[PDB]
């Protein structure tokens, strides 16, 4: 009879970068979009 | 009638030089002054971000 398993751990959510197509509208906005990708992985890292 | 004629003659051709070559002084210093000016106005992505701000997304 040994350890079974850390309840108190959780598997940190796994963030994945949103990816734009590749359009003239995205060249124009790559900042933008790039600000909004930084925003939600920052969001889901700390969850809200 | 004859000396003073004769030393402004004389005179005539360093005089035209030194002219001419203060005519191209004056043509070259206006060259040098020209620069083209390249203005940096704000960033459109900045007021694209600040519109999602007031958009509340």
């Amino acid at each position: 009879r040994a350890d079974e398993v850390d309840y108190t751990n959780l598997p940190a959510p796994k963030p994945q970068k949103t990816v734009w197509d590749d359009n003239i509208e995205t060249e124009v906005l790559r900042k933008y979009l790039d600000g909004l990708s930084q925003y939600d992985m920052e969001e889901a890292k700390y969850g809200v | 009638d004859i000396m003073v004629p004769s030393f402004v003659y004389n005179k005539l051709p360093v005089i035209h030089f030194l002219q001419e070559k203060r005519a191209e002084q004056k043509l070259r210093r206006v060259l040098d002054e020209t620069y083209t000016e390249w203005t940096e106005e704000l960033d459109q992505a900045h007021v694209t971000d600040a519109i999602t701000r007031s958009l509340n997304i």
